[PDB]
């Protein structure tokens, strides 16, 4: 939970932030953090979606990191950006869709689907940041 | 020769000096992060009279101050201007003190009323100049005659006033703000030793030195490796582990009191009766066996642990005597320690000569990629229990991985810490010894048996020489502040089993464990090599985001790197390969940049375009307009063909001119007389002649770019008209209105103002800054006769 958390937020800062002209220095940590969450999933393999009729999507993770060497960002950079974060929006939006539709009488506050089971591991952790919500 | 040439060019590959012991002096030679102290304020301008001019052009009869580059040294071209601020920044963080004491540089004021004083040596000029200058304020005469300096030697400060240029002021303050010495009591250093020496009741640790509160001390920045050199920089960590494995080597005790080897090579020669056999290597068999080797194989397998530096194993197949001490080998340091070629082949030789034979079976016919040693199949294919439990050992006796500190650590087995395991070889190898080795020439059984009880009655030296090997592992593997990562080198370290048996056949009931002198010195060695990667690793990721961030398109990171390099004192640079260079570019260009850099570089940035446009040998740009502008009525020169903006014209961009080589648009501008601006660093004539004007020569210097397709020769005419100059009179004398088709885009320096200047500099009064920490401790030892082990038990018990 609190690695989906944390890829939902690292994604909608990057949304917010990745933005054309602005000083590198409004990101850098945000793109350590971004470039972090791209080694942890990468090579990662994701199955979300069996239940109802919420379709079976396969994610794959191979991105490479955004840059770390401009001083205010230009379009290939936001275009890079947005292509990775778009993707990973995607799989966000059907890993809590996948979730959401779940449910268990014994333990069901821990993790019901696949996908979140799989971020429960050690692996993922260091995806996790800051849980202000 | 085939061999050599092979084993050649791989190690054409490796960055390793070629004399492995030499490496130790250059790791020696490493010292603590060298404190740097201001001996005056930091200053790009000076203030400076300069001549003024009415509107009418007149000079005046009063000069005024203006600030000034005192160095004015800024090149033509714009990339050349970002390449000296580069160079500026690097200056910067090379001359940056690491503390400040402002009464070093405090001086006399001589129109001080008060016993005044200011800082720097500078500032009492400049406040002298300004004192006797007769268009001074009188508020500002009073005030340079009364401004006070306040010490507070109770609260360690003072307080001083100087003059400086906003931009030195910045500087300064944050040199001030920012320093690198923080308080030293003993308590610092108490927790400065490694905690595990702390606790070891071997060593008596006493704080016999007051510091006072005026201590200062530079921590040591020791990260984690942040570049991550044990994955995938295969030759860059074999350098890095074959220089651990010296120091280490360096830093292991030597053996005492070793069993005579003319006594145990005589009962090893009456046990094995080798001259009765039909060995045809009669003589080989005992050679190997002394103190010098024993010492050596006891400096090895500590080292090698220590430094996680892999193994190889060189042994004689016949030699089983050699074969026998690898079990104890195999037994006691970890499967993983040694390279997978030859943790098989000794286990492999072990399995086919000794152990299968002993209880009848088939040998084994090991297949080479096998997911399981030989040992590993043995486990299940033997019953009897001391040989399959001794095997099983064997078979997990890998190191365990555990942070302390923060320093990852690859530990032992506790059974292999307290030297109980050895007990358990006992127990096999005397199983061994009673074995029937059904269809064996008894003569040749009779030389395995007996040579398996020379291992075998040896037990009690070997529980102990297992304890101190585990024990001085731990001590020396206290003070190693980098992470123990285990990778298998590409090289490795040649280990002697012959060597192995002189230690297992010759060690006695001597205890000896690491000084404390020792103890302290590799631990010193240890944090000057990580706070050198760091500061270097530091120093490499600010150059590059620095040219990166300054758009220094052709600067190559490569030389960066290989300067990185060359400063972490281990690598012959030569023998790096490529790809790997090419990887820990990136890998720094990853990384961000220290705090305190990334500030110089942000106050350099910030004033980068003041500090350029203050110089007055580069203008900003020109503009050619092919209409008539009047010239500028300007304090500093009289009548100038200025421009303060570029606004109402198309810029090209000289620098990108330059670098397309495309003079297309430029030159049918020209043709054209289409009116433009170029762009960038250029140098000027100042002219001064009002001829010159009347003869428009300002509009005859831009037709050699398009005859020659080249900018950097472009050096427009920017008019300086006054009374000074010899043909004045034709613009006082006649009415007409100075004119040129061309103006100088150039900002006008800016004036000196006293209260925008005067500063207070706050620091502390006096402190000592000291470096080596580890000199305040008093460290003794106990006797080695009683020193004891994790279990407080005595580490060698056979007395």
């Amino acid at each position: 939970m609190d690695v989906l958390y944390s890829l939902s937020k690292t994604l909608k800062d990057a949304r917010d932030k990745i933005v054309e002209g602005t000083l590198y220095s409004n990101v850098s940590d945000l793109i350590q953090q971004f470039n972090q969450m791209i080694i942890t999933m990468n090579g990662n393999e994701f199955q979300t979606g069996g239940i109802g009729n919420l379709p079976i999507r396969n994610w794959n993770f191979d991105f490479g990191l955004l840059g770390t060497t401009l001083l205010n960002l230009d379009a290939n950079y936001v275009e890079t950006a947005r292509n990775t974060i778009d993707y990973f929006v995607d799989f966000v939006d059907n890993v809590c869709m996948d979730e959401m539709v779940r449910e268990s009488q014994r333990n069901g506050i821990a993790p019901q689907s696949d996908s979140l089971r799989k971020l429960s591991g050690i692996k993922f952790k260091r995806i996790n940041f800051d849980n202000s919500s | 020769h085939q061999k050599e040439v092979q084993y050649e060019i791989l190690q054409k590959t490796i960055p390793t000096f070629e004399p492995k012991e030499s490496i130790l002096k250059k790791l020696e030679d490493i010292k603590p992060e060298q404190v740097k102290k201001q001996t005056k304020l930091f200053r790009i301008f000076e203030p400076r009279q300069l001549p003024v001019y009415r509107a009418n052009g007149e000079k005046e009869l009063r000069n005024r101050w203006y600030w000034k580059l005192k160095r004015d040294t800024l090149p033509d071209g714009d990339y050349d201007v970002r390449e000296y601020f580069l160079n500026l920044y690097d200056q910067v963080l090379t001359e940056m003190p690491d503390y400040l004491l402002l009464k070093d540089m405090a001086v006399e004021n001589k129109n001080s009323r008060d016993a005044g004083k200011v800082v720097d040596s500078e500032t009492a000029a400049i406040c002298d100049a300004i004192f006797q200058d007769e268009e001074t304020e009188g508020v500002v005469r009073r005030f340079i005659a009364e401004m006070r300096q306040r010490v507070q030697a109770d609260r360690n400060v003072v307080n001083y006033p100087s003059i400086l240029h906003p931009i030195d002021h910045a500087f300064n303050e944050y040199f001030l703000q920012h320093q690198l010495v923080e308080p030293l009591n003993n308590d610092i250093i108490f927790n400065y030793i490694p905690e595990r020496i702390r606790n070891d009741v071997n060593y008596i640790l006493n704080m016999d030195r007051n510091l006072p509160s005026t201590a200062r001390y530079i921590r040591p920045n020791l990260l984690q490796d942040r570049l991550n050199l044990h994955d995938n920089f295969e030759s860059l960590w074999d350098t890095i582990t074959t220089s651990n494995y010296i120091l280490a080597r360096s830093v292991v005790p030597d053996l005492k009191e070793l069993v005579s080897t003319e006594a145990q090579i005589q009962k090893m020669s009456q046990d094995l009766q080798l001259e009765a056999l039909t060995i045809q290597s009669e003589t080989q068999f005992l050679t190997g066996i002394n103190s010098q080797a024993a010492n050596d194989c006891f400096k090895t397998l500590i080292a090698a642990m220590l430094s996680q530096r892999t193994m190889s194993l060189d042994f004689v197949t016949t030699n089983y005597m050699s074969l026998i001490s690898g079990m104890w080998l195999l037994t006691v340091v970890p499967n993983d320690m040694f390279i997978r070629e030859s943790l098989v082949a000794c286990q492999l030789a072990i399995i086919n000569t000794i152990i299968y034979p002993a209880f009848g079976m088939q040998r084994m016919h090991y297949r080479n990629g096998d997911p399981q040693t030989p040992f590993q199949i043995a486990e299940q294919q033997i019953q009897n229990f001391q040989v399959a439990n001794w095997l099983h050992f064997v078979n997990n006796n890998q190191f365990r991985q555990v942070v302390i500190d923060g320093v990852l650590n690859q530990v032992l087995n506790d059974n292999i810490r307290n030297g109980h395991v050895v007990n358990q070889l006992m127990e096999a190898l005397m199983q061994l010894s009673r074995q029937q080795f059904p269809t064996m020439p008894v003569d040749y059984k009779r030389s395995i048996q007996r040579g398996i009880l020379l291992l075998s009655n040896r037990l009690g030296q070997l529980v102990d020489l297992t304890r101190l090997l585990a024990y001085n592992y731990e001590t020396l593997m206290a003070c190693i502040t980098m992470n123990m990562q285990h990778v298998q080198t590409l090289t490795t370290e040649k280990l002697q089993l012959t060597s192995v048996t002189s230690l297992c056949m010759l060690i006695g009931n001597a205890t000896v464990i690491p000084s404390p002198q020792t103890l302290f010195h590799y631990y010193n060695v240890n944090v000057n090599f990580h706070s050198n990667y760091n500061e270097r690793i530091n120093d490499a990721v600010a150059i590059i985001t620095a040219a990166n961030r300054l758009n220094l398109y052709q600067k190559k990171m490569k030389s960066i790197v290989e300067d990185f390099l060359k400063r972490l004192q281990i690598f012959d640079i030569s023998r790096v390969p490529d790809d790997q260079m090419y990887r820990l570019r990136d890998r720094l260009r990853l990384l961000p940049v220290e705090i305190r850099r990334l500030d110089i570089f942000n106050l350099i940035l910030m004033n980068m375009e003041q500090i350029e446009r203050a110089s007055d040998k580069i203008a900003q740009g020109v503009i050619i307009a092919y209409r008539d502008m009047q010239l500028e009525r300007d304090e500093m020169y009289g009548y100038v063909n200025i421009a303060r903006n570029l606004d109402g014209f198309q810029q090209i961009n000289l620098e990108e001119l330059m670098r397309t080589g495309d003079y297309a648009q430029i030159t049918n501008m020209l043709l054209n007389n289409q009116p433009v601006a170029l762009v960038g660093a250029l140098p000027f004539i100042t002219d001064s002649s009002v001829i010159s004007l009347v003869a428009k020569l300002d509009a005859t210097v831009f037709a050699q770019i398009v005859k020659l397709r080249k900018v950097d020769t472009l050096k427009p005419i920017l008019y300086k008209i006054n009374s000074d100059s010899n043909d004045f009179y034709l613009v006082a004398n006649y009415d007409w209105v100075p004119t040129s088709t061309t103006k100088v885009y150039k900002q006008i320096p800016q004036q000196f103002d006293f209260r925008a200047s005067m500063h207070m500099l706050t620091s502390n009064l006096t402190f000592t800054v000291y470096s080596d920490l580890l000199a305040f401790v008093s460290a003794d030892t106990v006797e080695p006769i009683n020193a004891v082990a994790f279990d407080n038990m005595r580490i060698m018990n056979e007395l």
